[PDB]
């Protein structure tokens, strides 16, 4: 049977038994960056295992009258393991990524779920112009949730989900890598992101690589049961991660 | 020197000249190539991505969102229309702002077929048929699901398989349609009936929804650039 | 120093032009108006495992 | 050859349309999951019986080195040839993409771009309204002066920093043909971001967005040493035409109408029309 | 060769006469039946004696591509600087070759064409009468936008419409040659059609004739910024000359003067002109 | 650059001329040929067509 | 990629014009008003059975 | 070949960068002594562990060919066509290159060069304001007139030195593109020389420093026959660009402002900007 | 004569264009070529030979020769600064009118390593250690020598040999960096400290000074030639 | 009599230009901005005796 799957990254193991195919990237796998592409001179580190392995990244209710929620990378593991503290003490980073989403239900629920991974997903402020500070958009593993209507505050971002906050469509983010959760069918997803930028390396603080969405398209529903909420998981697994440029910690 | 005489046309400015002109930044090293992930080439291979299409306009929609989802129920009589709509992916509301249209809309003409994929949003013990069909330009749309059926269509039974592919054919008198589509390029239209009715056991929502995706075959293309009229601006921007 | 190439077809169908360069840097020749290369799967088909059209998707 | 090489290239042409007749089979070409992010590859001879068609049709014109091949506007500005305040007798703009709509949204359905650069300046002129017009002035010139960033700026239209040793500029004189120059790939990094999820300070603190990588430099112009009796106004356009593009990740485009030149802000706009109801097919 | 290819071409010449002597038989080629649809092919050497000629007369000058390669006029029309009605400050034409007598009846012969286009345009300006005419003006530059069917039209000489992107357009400065481009084949049907006997809806009702399948775009035209304080008028003509042309079933000349731009509309006419009798054939 | 100098006639607009000009829609695909019946090549061959003549005309 | 053809005659009858080809599409060539071929029996002889002038037409 | 000879020149690219592991042994590439006037020529490799990079950067736009070929402006004078003051109507300047800072900046970095020159100029007219401004005055026509040292000088605007039978000279008329030429090496020494430290008299007395040295002729302008009824003003603007360039003997930048054309007189000037103290760091 | 037609950018004068042009003095005969010592065939030539560092900018310097020595003392705390400073080498203060800064000012974009060269000009009986470390980029420079030594270093031991060199490598997300740097593309901090300290023998003086030279090593190269911002006039001289 | 010579890389990367002289003097031919040759050692290593890198300075 095709519908079974598992994964082995360091000394960690996933194993789905109900899931759809997975999805790569554009095609292309994480690998080393190599000799004829670098630009920095001095040796990298590659810590391998005791970075590239699944990191469990906390957890959410789904309600009947949920919109939405977003998670910004590598921000979200800023401080998970010792995949934190290489980027803490590090000028410069490079990795790719496996997301896991993971959403279980019974045979008589229903309700879909669109998983994307958003590579610069620019946001625009509440109110045009202004200004926000970095913890409206991205404050650690925590969960950001979109909104219905149309936001006021001026401190935080626009979360109208029809819009995705990035002033486009939100039927077309089917253009980026993505997945879906159909509950008649399949209970989790899976998509392998290679290193996108326009740069070798980056620093792994000031910059946002891709942000990863999860939007109900149609609402979750039920009759006549005792479980009220539907857990939603991710799961995130580093791939082919080196640094570069030590220094004093912090960052 | 050599005698030469100007012919017409001379120091013009065409927009879409191909003309070779002097270096600003002689002997400049430009840096060096990276392969960077996902790399396109021509604009069919976005127009060929699935999208949402918002079928249900109803001109009453509190919420946004309830318009990428198509109602279903229970009880409803033996023949009964799902939707219907018009096919002029570059014009109408319903394609005007799909992956598609938005492609389509920065051309003049359009020619190839399309795929529509419609999956159902249910629970997993909810079952039922549909029958989806495309009825090529008419004095009369179809009404009933006898007139329906004489077109081109599929029984879509729904089962594992959650989804069902309703390729439109490309039937026309003319090799190319316009985008700004009139009444002598129509291109029919599509509908949806009930084949036998959904039903449930006890214990599950009696209501459930459809989404439809909308996208372009391999022998689709397009021509005539032209300027989108969905964008404009009144005031220099600052 | 002058390359000969075929150019679009037109209405009524001798289909070659001509072309040279004068400028030192690459920068400054004309467009490369006619590459029609192109290849979809890195967005339709992006897929790990091969998915055959007549069989069955999930199993 | 030697005198002349011979390039070959090849037209290309969409799929043709294959014969098919009845079938009745397990195989269920039209079933398929959506589930899996697969766009299915279905064909109209996988489900209803066609003829044998050859198709010469073909997608030169919706390549990006075609699309994004077209010069359009993206700034223009005037100045005056006298007047009193020293400001308004010279621009000075600082090069970006952001400022004209629809070159804007054409750039932006892609995240990265790679090209080369064309760039036409179009000027015209015309004498402002007075109770006093009787004049004769002969043919005025105009200077385009280009300065990478860090580079001395003009304060006044006769300082000496026009005076170019190393910054390149044009003389132009009005009738001719408009100017024109072509530009290499000048950016430090490896391709052209028209997006940047990111901060500048390494605490995530400061500039916000694209205006972070905007360090293309300053464009200034002035007439050389025309000085009407009565005021002048003149008009400069700059058009941009990419050449030998590249793209990469393509993003859906825009639905919301700009209003910052400098930032993504927006206000939330409606899907799309509404119509009278689900099953409303008519005009 | 691959420097230099010979190609080869040849003249025709009409036939030649050849001698004829007296003759008494049964076969009679001057006798035969108009009624069978077939034009008699009888020539002088059937019905008298003749001499031996050799003919060097060609018809070149006879072949559809020469009669239709000349450049005709197919709109003119005219703009002003500057005025207080915005709508007469520029032009806007729908694309159409049926405006002028002259090459609409020169097209009409046929009834399918099929040819590449070449369009030049000639612009003139002249100061338009008033009490006060002393002003000093600099050359002024005109713009000509082609707007395919369905895009965005301008509605003012200001509006952001003219900051064209992917809409074709020339910038021209008085002075110079006139303006020119070629334009390919751009129907959507095999071949163009000067007439069509149909409707435009499926029941038959709606439009009627040729007007059905007119919908090649408009034509937009503009003085970049001049703006003169006093008012200036300026003329637009437009040329079209057929390329490569080919062209199907050839339909007899019109007779009667025509009446209207998008119909056939006419009055009768008599057959021709009179004579005092059967058998006048003075002066 | 390469000397020239330009000879009268220059700049000037002859309605019958046969001269290259640029394309205002590079690369464009125009529709694909059909051979539709009774193709006219020449206008001698539309002059050799009999037709009826009036010669009744005694003005009345 | 230079293409040598006869110029038509003139009076006093080295009768040789060279052309060559500068843009990419084919729509920007000059006019090929060169061609001299034509055949009227599409519309002087359109009639199912050959008739023969010296025989008589209808029997 | 004899039609096409084919050139081969090659890309340079800057050190690659080799791998370098862990090192314990008596060598100390570090360490060095400056007191022999060796530039230590220790690399990244020598004193850390690096990765094996690949290097495509080239020097290409830092040669001296590059870095001086650039037009620069070296003088602009204004001349009248029409007033009481004979010696105002046309120009005399002694060629020199110290006119102007930023071109003598750039060329005093070397001791000896040798070049070729080309050389641009730019003029243009203007009105001058008065009282009653109305006239009509045709294209002006202007002369420029180059006197190698010792011949003779024009004294008035209408003399006959402008008659011009050896001295080369060029007359432009407005609304043309600028006027240029080429001149060689037209040095008596193997050498131009920017500094020249020694005297004029063998017993060192005289003129100081490179005014000795300085004998490269004058340049006249005016107008050729123009005067207008009421005055106009004309500004010429000279550009040097040097080509196949040649240098010797680098020297350090120029610190100070320059004060005299044909000196190196001077103010004492810091050596550089202060901070708050020898750890501060922040900005 | 040949039928011909001008583009756009006839007529123009663009300041760095490469074209032929008549000679004003034809058939000159130019003097014979002699090869002078010490020719110069690019730049980088000049910015890879090193030159003193200004270091002691201290505002109250009432001597400008004193800017040019770092002072150094035989009793200091037992972790203690020397010297700490910016690698902005076309902007700081301390690199800006360097022989390296000086042709870094006439560019734009720079990449590649650099050296620092350190000279101890005590007493040839005196003796001390010193680490000197530089710190890539980040978000707080060092305080302390616990935290200079965690980047890139160097420790140096004062003997017969007088000088020592600490390669700053390159390290850096983009091929280039802006001569005008910005937050964006920091290059990070050098700092020296005490590592034993300075230790003298009865009869010597207490103090002595330290200089630094700076140069750029092989991979060095720059690009977008620009006007310098370090020289202006107001008037014509004369 | 015409140069054939290869033009600087430039993005997406027929690489090659014409030249022609037209003027009897050298002095009115275009820059010469390829050369691309270069030598430090006279101004980084003036010293008599060669010294090696990996060894010390002085003894
Ligand atoms: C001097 O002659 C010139 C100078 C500059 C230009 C403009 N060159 C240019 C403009 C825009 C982009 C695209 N970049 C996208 C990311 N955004 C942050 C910056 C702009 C690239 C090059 C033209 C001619
Ligand atoms: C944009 O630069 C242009 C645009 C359009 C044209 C006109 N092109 C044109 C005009 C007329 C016919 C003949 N068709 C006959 C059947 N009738 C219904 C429509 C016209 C074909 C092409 C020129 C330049
Ligand atoms: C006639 O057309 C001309 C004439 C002269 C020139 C200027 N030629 C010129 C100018 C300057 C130097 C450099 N020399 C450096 C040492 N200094 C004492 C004298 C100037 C060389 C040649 C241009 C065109
Ligand atoms: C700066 C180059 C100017 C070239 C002028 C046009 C070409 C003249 C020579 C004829 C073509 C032969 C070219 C070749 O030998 O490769
Ligand atoms: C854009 C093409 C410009 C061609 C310029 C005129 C031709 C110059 C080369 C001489 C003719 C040889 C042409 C060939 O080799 O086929
Ligand atoms: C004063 C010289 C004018 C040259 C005009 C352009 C070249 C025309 C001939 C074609 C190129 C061949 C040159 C050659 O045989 O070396």
């Amino acid at each position: 049977s095709d519908r079974v799957r598992s994964i082995t990254l360091g000394n960690s193991t996933i194993t789905t038994q109900e899931c759809a195919n997975v999805v790569v990237g554009y095609g292309r796998w994480p690998t080393y960056l190599r000799d004829d592409e670098a630009t920095a001179e001095d040796q990298p580190t590659q810590p391998d295992v005791a970075t590239c392995r699944f990191y469990t990244l906390d957890s959410i209710k789904w309600e009947k009258g949920s919109v939405g929620w977003w998670w910004k990378f590598p921000e979200a593991l800023s401080d998970m393991g010792l995949f934190g503290q290489n980027m803490q003490y590090h000028y410069l980073g490079r990795a790719g990524y496996t997301i896991h989403v993971q959403c279980n239900a019974s045979k008589f629920h229903q309700g879909c779920l669109l998983v994307v991974c958003v590579p610069e997903a620019e946001m625009g402020g509440a109110v045009v112009g202004q200004a926000f500070s970095a913890t409206a958009m991205a404050n650690g593993d925590k969960a950001y949730e979109f909104t219905s209507a149309t936001q006021s505050d001026q401190t935080k971002v626009q979360t109208a989900i029809h819009n995705a906050g990035m002033g486009v469509g939100v039927g077309n983010l089917t253009i980026y890598p993505h997945q879906w959760i159909n509950l008649r069918t399949n209970n989790s997803a899976t998509i392998v992101m290679p290193y996108i930028n326009s740069v070798p390396m980056d620093n792994m603080f000031r910059h946002y690589n891709f942000t990863l969405m999860v939007i109900p398209f149609v609402k979750l529903d039920y009759a006549d049961t005792a479980s009220t909420y539907v857990p939603i998981t991710v799961t995130v697994a580093p791939m082919c991660a080196e640094y570069n440029g030590l220094r004093l910690a912090q960052a | 020197g050599l005698p030469t005489m100007n012919t017409p046309g001379s120091t013009q400015f065409l927009t879409s000249d191909d003309f070779q002109s002097p270096c600003a930044l002689p002997q400049f090293d430009v840096t060096p190539s990276m392969n960077i992930p996902g790399e396109v080439k021509n604009l069919m291979e976005i127009a060929e991505v699935d999208s949402v299409v918002p079928v249900n306009n109803v001109q009453d929609t509190t919420d946004q969102m309830e318009m990428f989802r198509i109602p279903v129920t229970i009880n409803a009589p033996l023949q009964q229309q799902v939707f219907g709509l018009r096919l002029q992916p570059g014009l109408d509301s319903v394609f005007k702002h799909t992956l598609l249209g938005e492609i389509l809309n920065y051309y003049a003409h359009w020619s190839g077929s399309m795929k529509l994929t419609f999956v159902f949003c249910g629970s997993a013990m909810a079952t039922g048929k549909f029958l989806i069909a495309y009825s090529p330009p008419g004095a009369n749309p179809p009404k009933t699901r006898k007139d329906a059926m004489l077109g081109t269509h599929i029984i879509w039974d729904i089962g594992l398989q959650s989804s069902c592919v309703l390729c439109v054919p490309w039937i026309s008198q003319t090799h190319y349609r316009l985008v700004q589509q009139d009444e002598y390029t129509s291109a029919g239209y599509v509908t949806c009936w009930y084949q036998t009715g959904m039903i449930v056991p006890p214990g599950t929502p009696n209501s459930s929804s459809i989404m439809c995706f909308a996208s372009a075959c391999n022998d689709f293309s397009v021509r005539m650039l032209r300027d989108t009229p969905f964008i404009s601006q009144d005031n220099k921007l600052q | 120093g002058a390359q000969v190439s075929t150019q679009k077809t037109g209405a009524h169908e001798i289909i070659h032009y001509t072309n040279i360069n004068y400028y030192k840097d690459a920068a400054s020749n004309s467009a490369n108006r006619q590459d029609f290369t192109q290849d979809p799967s890195k967005f339709t088909e992006p897929v790990k495992d091969v998915m055959i059209k007549s069989l069955p998707a999930l199993n | 050859g030697d005198v002349e090489e011979a390039i070959e290239r090849a037209v290309v042409h969409v799929a043709d349309t294959m014969r098919s007749g009845p079938s009745n089979s397990a195989s269920v070409p039209a079933l398929t999951a959506v589930e899996t992010g697969h766009t299915s590859q279905v064909t109209p001879s996988d489900t209803m019986q066609t003829r044998h068609v050859k198709n010469y049709h073909s997608r030169s014109e919706s390549t990006v080195e075609n699309f994004l091949g077209r010069s359009a506007c993206v700034y223009m500005e005037e100045y005056k040839t006298t007047d009193n305040d020293v400001n308004k007798k010279f621009v000075a703009w600082p090069i970006n993409t952001k400022q004209m709509v629809q070159m804007r949204r054409k750039l932006e359905m892609f995240t990265y771009l790679r090209f080369d650069m064309e760039v036409t300046f179009v000027i015209t002129s015309r004498q402002d309204p007075g109770t006093t017009l009787a004049q004769d002035m002969p043919v005025l010139t105009h200077q385009i002066m280009y300065v990478p960033p860090g580079g001395p700026i003009p304060a006044k239209v006769d300082d000496y920093a026009w005076q170019t040793s190393t910054n390149p500029s044009i003389f132009w004189t009005e009738g001719n043909a408009p100017a024109r120059m072509s530009i290499p790939f000048i950016s430090i990094g490896n391709a052209y971001s028209n997006f940047y999820d990111g901060w500048s300070n390494f605490d995530q603190r400061g500039s916000y967005g694209y205006n972070t990588l905007n360090n293309l430099g300053h464009i200034y112009v002035r007439h050389v040493s025309g000085s009407s009796p009565h005021p002048i106004t003149s008009t400069i356009r700059v058009y941009f035409k990419p050449k030998h593009t590249r793209a990469w990740v393509p993003r859906p485009p825009r639905l919301c109408q700009y209003k910052k030149a400098f930032s993504v802000d927006f206000t939330p706009t409606p899907i799309t029309d509404t119509r009278k109801d689900i099953n409303t097919v008519t005009t």
